[PDB]
């Protein structure tokens, strides 16, 4: 017969591992294939998709309140509205979107991400916006001639009911990384900020305070890598009805 | 044995050099295309930053144990080139150091001028590693504690693996030495990594019977190929 | 890729389609 | 339009723009389409070749992980006096994947699913602990695991001639050997499982919600193939999945709250955020405040 | 200029020199260039045909034999009435190449380092020698390792829910087999692996000097998966690495004084030479002493 | 199936082997390739690198003290100055360099060497030294008229500032052996001296004493075999924090 | 050399590559 | 994988046996031959000398 | 003969050098 030998890793059980094994049922003929509608082959089709930020995440907001940021009329010029962190792996506004949860099952991830926000209030309502995106080094800015020397755009509202700021990726490695540090040079991602450049003006029969809704998504130059347990899901115990399985 | 420098504004002239050092035979250049990672467009400010800038000098004297500087932070405050650094979030550049010292022919002393990629100082007699002062000097720079071990438990005597020259006083007055990029990253943030460390270390100590004279060290250079990405508000050390 | 088992369901893993279509799902519109 | 995307996409330079008409970030959200403005639309760029891979996000590499579905303790002793509730030197499993959190979770991000399954048995055993008892050393026993149909007859008992197996598969593997393996086929009635399914199984109006019957992999019955020994031991068996060859269909918003039940999609919450029912995210002190700001000194 | 070398280099015949402007014996050490004086230009010479090959330096070969990296000791036992700071039938270990002195050396001869890493699992066990044991026999145990990465979630207790290993890869293997044997790829988010670091690894001042989080491998989780015995065992496990599809960059002065810490380079040296701070070599009486001259008798 | 049987060897691990093993992550990507100056492939490119030689190995030199031989005017003719030690393998002046350092983690050795010394006085300063290598066989010569009948280089201060002597490759076996015995037949390599061939000569307002630098390494003709553990460093403790990676 | 294996960092190692340059090191003069 | 099965004689050690075996030191180049007189291939060669 | 290790002198005994000269002992002479 063959001479051979056994190799370290013999008889070992991975679960990573691809090799064919014994068929249970020889000569079972499995259900034709039909056409069903909306077939997915690759996440990153998934995490294409917008999907709404949790913005408003206060104590005092509750259910279907966190989904929007409402706004109305200032007495004074250049005034902030609202922040965003930007650390995509971490708890926040971004963790319970299709991009925040794929995301949460790898550990590297790189590419551009857009933003795209709605207006809600009345046709007779006017105003216009600054959205501003700062890349990392230092604080938060909270001035309004501080933040837009970052990348920003300025939006009218109008017929065109939406606006999209693009986050470019700016980055020195190839790679982010989901290490448990906010604060790492690897990870921080920067801060996204809102500012009024003129004032929300409506008239007396218009209500006197207007709701944005806050969504993101990746473009198609993202990429993931490094797959994980997620940490969105746990048990302590058996489920209710896992012994009747057994009965 | 003669060399003259010309960069933007400013021009040096030598006329006892010893040929000059490119480090591991290369030049610097800017970032091509297939090794880029940053989308913006980059910005670029030739002549503004692409210059020679010259530190404080230093005194050589008989118990001097010797010096170092670290790249980028001894420039982070300088002209356009520290401007630039404080306002963007990446940057990238080479260098090219000139280090000049003169004195008589009844003179006699050599230093070894080296450049060390990736520094990391160990601290003498302790657990605790060095702390954000005793590594972020400035335009000031440090001296070596023991400098036969190069403040990191190795030795000077294997030192000449490095990019280096001498200054020999019988022989030569100025050391010259060309550094491309060196990192594991296309570009990097200039206020937390340095990626060239400049030591001088007087191996023969100096040494005369004639009149006695103060004899300095002075050092310059000269960032080239500069680019710098992610523009937002100046942010100091 | 080893396999000497007569049913075709027996083999290992297939991790070569790289077709895609991302506009069914970003782009259902008229 | 359908294409084979091996690697993400590359950027482009551009230049200024100012033109009249044109304006690409803007959209219309209202419609239901995701916006299409470019990064070389919203800033100036430079030119970037990128050699970054997709293949780890492939839905085959995704899903064909292995993954623990069941883990069942038993006492290989004398049973005589045992009452009715035992384990007695065997045990019956209807398999599922609603036991273990992890994997329903992941196979829960789509409505319909189809795969052949690849199966692996573990097995471990300890002497058991009373204090008339020494340890003693390890017996090197052998198992037999029977396939069975849903709703089929089982054994009744550890010695049952039921086990003589006529036609159903049995495995027969020991201890000492490396971890049982082998593969069950897709064996759906339909095209593709359903993940959820919203209906009753049945004519009449008293039958279950949310279950649906042809979904059913099938029963696996196990027992030790040895007589008992004069001491007591505790066995132990732990059985995993990976499904393989798989093709998949309209992906769903992700499970948030805790799981409750195999046999349901009841829900509760946590006390307090994250993932409470009146808040998933947790909170800060105002929309204005920064929670890991960076602070300078 | 970059050519193939396969063998050290031949020598060829060489005749009496007398020549003016000529002088390859002197050379300008301040260039900072080697000597390129060869032996024809200073002695008479005859031809030599040189066979010696080179290939036991190349750098896959000096690099690429397996090292140990970890060893951990426990007690296999019921743990009820343990301290906190046991590691209670399984433990964690976050992976590095600084606690054994002969790997760390060869790996510090360079700046930057890419690779993959091969790893072998070692395990061994005995009784405990109290006063009450008697030897039993040896118990062939089954073992779980399972790799998390940097920062992620661990599992808390020999029995937790988390060793279900979802996505986690997770190797199963038993004391009899032989070593269990995995292939880490090149994992970096950067071209290569920096082997020193001179900076920090956050934003604000107060980060840790030398360390940069993205050379880290991962975490390595352990566990045996029986229940405990009535009886305690003593379990060692080994794990050793090899690196292999080696490139390295920018050599460096070796190591000479003693190593301190696994977290930074500091050092204090042997209290006399050799390797004393101040007198790496040892001592001889005089520049004139030769220390093993040959005697004539 | 095939028939088959085991042979001695089967199921051992050897720290040596060369075998393809199970990936622990399919399908994963890494990080794209880019120019780093300096790459290194063999070990012998390393080692034809000068480095300095530590000759002033004695009790009352300190640190820095040690890498220099000083010299200075005599008032007799035909002098000793210093003597070298070639023993490669053992400890003495060759060891911490970079030739001694990469030698030590082999056994066996061929092919030849090159010292080189530098000349640190003043300008004004004058002389002319004899640089002698001794093959194997009986003592050390310790008188100019029995050195300079070996291998031997005439050295004259000047614009050039040094020296090279050529160590040649000079023994009856094809290596040399780091047997830890010196005065062995496969081992012992002979000795460098060094003689005044003049004086040094210094005028009144030059300093008095002179130094020497002296360096060494391989050509091109060296080869290195039989890898071992380097006797340069140890261990008889876990180091400082070693169990906090385990914490 | 054998390799079952799909993903081409499984392989055994390399050690066929005899090319050098000492002179980036040894001559680093203009 | 590859269906295989055992036969007698697997694990025995056998001193007369003839196979390939594992290298202690890999990439090792062995000291070149040279030319030395009197080499004997056959010991029926030393049989015939009286 | 099988032989699956890179290094030459792994393989197994080589018997097939029936080449002879007794000449060299037996008749040394002029």
């Amino acid at each position: 017969g063959v001479p051979t030998y056994l190799l370290p890793g013999s008889g070992q059980f991975l679960t990573t591992d691809d090799h064919s094994s014994a068929p249970v049922l020889p000569c079972f003929n499995p259900t034709p294939e039909m056409h069903i509608p909306g077939q997915v082959r690759n996440m990153l089709e998934v995490v294409q998709v917008e999907s709404m930020m949790e913005i408003n995440n206060t104590e005092s907001a509750v259910g279907m309140e966190r989904l929007k940021v409402d706004i109305s009329a200032l007495t004074d010029v250049d005034q902030l509205l609202f922040n965003i962190p930007l650390d995509i792996q971490l708890d926040g506004p971004l963790r319970n979107t299709l991009v925040g949860n794929i995301s949460r099952y790898y550990t590297h991830w790189s590419g551009s991400l857009e933003m795209t926000f709605m207006f809600c209030g009345s046709f007779m309502a006017t105003g216009k916006l600054i959205l501003c995106y700062t890349p990392p080094g230092g604080s938060c800015p909270t001035t309004r001639e501080t933040a837009m020397l970052g990348t920003h755009v300025v939006w009218d509202f109008g017929l065109q009911s939406s606006v999209t700021l693009i986050i470019p990726w700016i980055s020195g490695s190839h790679y982010r990384m989901f290490n448990n540090d906010a604060k790492s040079t690897n990870a921080n991602v920067g801060y996204v900020t809102c500012f009024m450049q003129t004032n929300l003006i409506v008239p007396s029969e218009s209500s006197d305070t207007c709701s944005l809704i806050g969504f993101i998504a990746a473009k198609d130059d993202f990429s993931l890598r490094l797959m994980r347990d997620s940490p969105d899901i746990g048990q302590l115990d058996h489920l209710h009805a896992a012994e009747a399985a057994y009965q | 044995r003669v060399l003259q420098l010309k960069l933007g504004n400013s021009a040096i002239v030598t006329q006892e050099a010893a040929n000059y050092c490119c480090a591991y035979g290369e030049w610097p250049n800017y970032l091509p295309d297939h090794e880029a990672v940053a989308i913006d467009k980059p910005t670029q400010p030739e002549t503004a930053t692409d210059r020679f800038y010259t530190l404080r000098s230093v005194k050589w004297e008989a118990g001097s144990t010797g010096w170092w500087w670290k790249l980028p932070d001894a420039l982070n405050n300088i002209g356009m080139f520290g401007q630039n650094v404080q306002h963007h979030y990446l940057y990238r550049s080479g260098f090219l150091i000139h280090v000049q010292c003169n004195a008589t022919k009844f003179h006699q002393g050599a230093l070894l001028v080296v450049a060390i990629p990736e520094h990391q100082r160990g601290a003498h007699n302790t657990n605790t590693s060095p702390g954000f002062d005793d590594i972020m000097k400035g335009e000031e720079g440090g001296t070596f504690n023991h400098p036969y071990v190069l403040d990191d438990g190795t030795s000077l005597a294997c030192a000449t693996i490095f990019p280096h020259q001498w200054i020999n006083l019988r022989t030569n007055n100025s050391a010259t030495i060309v550094l491309p990029w060196m990192n594991a990253a296309p570009m990097d943030f200039p206020l937390r990594h340095n990626q060239w460390t400049l030591a001088i270390i007087p191996v023969v100590p100096l040494g005369t019977r004639t009149m006695s004279s103060m004899v300095p060290i002075t050092v310059s250079i000269a960032p080239m190929c500069c680019e710098f990405n992610g523009l937002r508000h100046a942010i100091t050390q | 890729q080893i396999n000497f088992y007569k049913d075709s369901y027996a083999a290992s893993a297939s991790k070569q389609d790289f077709s895609q279509d991302p506009s069914k799902f970003t782009e259902p519109v008229v | 339009i359908e294409s084979i995307i091996k690697t993400a996409t590359d950027t482009v330079k551009s230049e200024i723009n100012a033109e009249l008409g044109v304006v690409p970030s803007l959209n219309a959200v209202e419609t239901g389409a995701t916006s299409n403005t470019e990064p070389e639309e919203a800033i100036q760029t430079r030119t970037v070749i990128n050699q970054h891979g997709v293949s780890e996000t492939l839905v085959e590499n995704f899903l064909s992980r292995a993954a623990l579905v069941s883990k069942r303790s038993f006492e290989y002793k004398d049973h005589t006096s045992s009452a009715a509730q035992t384990d007695k030197n065997f045990f019956k499993w209807t398999i599922n994947t609603r036991s273990f959190v992890q994997l329903r979770r992941k196979l829960e991000l789509f409505t319909y699913l189809r795969f052949d399954a690849e199966i692996t048995i573990l097995t471990t055993v300890a002497v058991n602990g009373s204090s008339n008892n020494t340890y003693v050393g390890l017996p090197d026993l052998t198992l037999q695991a029977m396939f069975v149909p849903t709703g089929a007859l089982t054994p009744e008992k550890q010695d049952s001639f039921h086990w003589q197996s006529g036609s159903n598969a049995s495995v027969f593997f020991k201890i000492s050997d490396p971890p049982a393996r082998m593969t069950i086929p897709f064996m759906c009635i339909n095209s593709a499982y359903s993940v959820f399914y919203d209906g009753f199984a049945g004519f009449e109006k008293s039958g279950l919600y949310g279950i649906n019957p042809a979904d059913t992999i099938g029963n696996l019955c196990v027992r030790i193939v040895n007589e008992h020994q004069p001491v007591g031991f505790t066995v132990t068996v732990r059985v995993y999945m990976k499904p393989k060859h798989i093709k998949a269909w309209a992906p769903r918003p992700p499970r948030t709250l805790p799981y409750m039940s195999i046999a349901n999609a009841n829900y509760k919450g946590k006390g307090r955020a994250p993932n409470a029912l009146n808040a998933i995210i947790g909170n800060r002190d105002s929309v204005k405040t920064m929670p890991h700001n960076i602070v300078t000194t």
